[PDB]
């Protein structure tokens, strides 16, 4: 199959269509109402803790396990190109994390 | 009504 190309992008393209993940997660909503809490969110101050909690979206979970799902059936079909590694991104705690 | 399930590889 690593010999010919065509082999090869028959091999991906199926491993790829079997893919399947089944997962179940809280209401996008409750997950706010309750970090909102922990923190103590003052809907007129901007910072960090509080501005991270917008940029959460369910459409991003679905992509990210599907990725980490293919990245694992097989090493040498796909790679990922990972976004925002600004040279200090790592002093951005969330980010870093 | 706490759980929304999610098949995913979906074009939602």
């Amino acid at each position: 199959v690593y010999m010919s190309p065509l082999a090869l992008n028959n091999l991906a393209s199926r491993l790829l269509r079997k893919i399947s993940l089944h997962l179940v997660m809280q209401m996008v909503t409750a997950v706010q109402q309750d970090l909102g809490e922990v923190v103590s969110v003052s809907s007129n101050v901007t910072n960090p803790a509080s501005a991270c909690l917008v940029r959460m979206n369910v459409q991003g979970v679905q992509t990210l396990a599907v990725f980490i799902a293919q990245s694992m059936l097989n090493p040498n079909i796909s790679y990922g190109m990972i976004s925002g590694l600004t040279l200090d991104c790592f002093s951005n705690f969330i980010y870093g994390a | 009504s706490e759980p929304f399930s999610d098949k995913e590889r979906s074009e939602l």
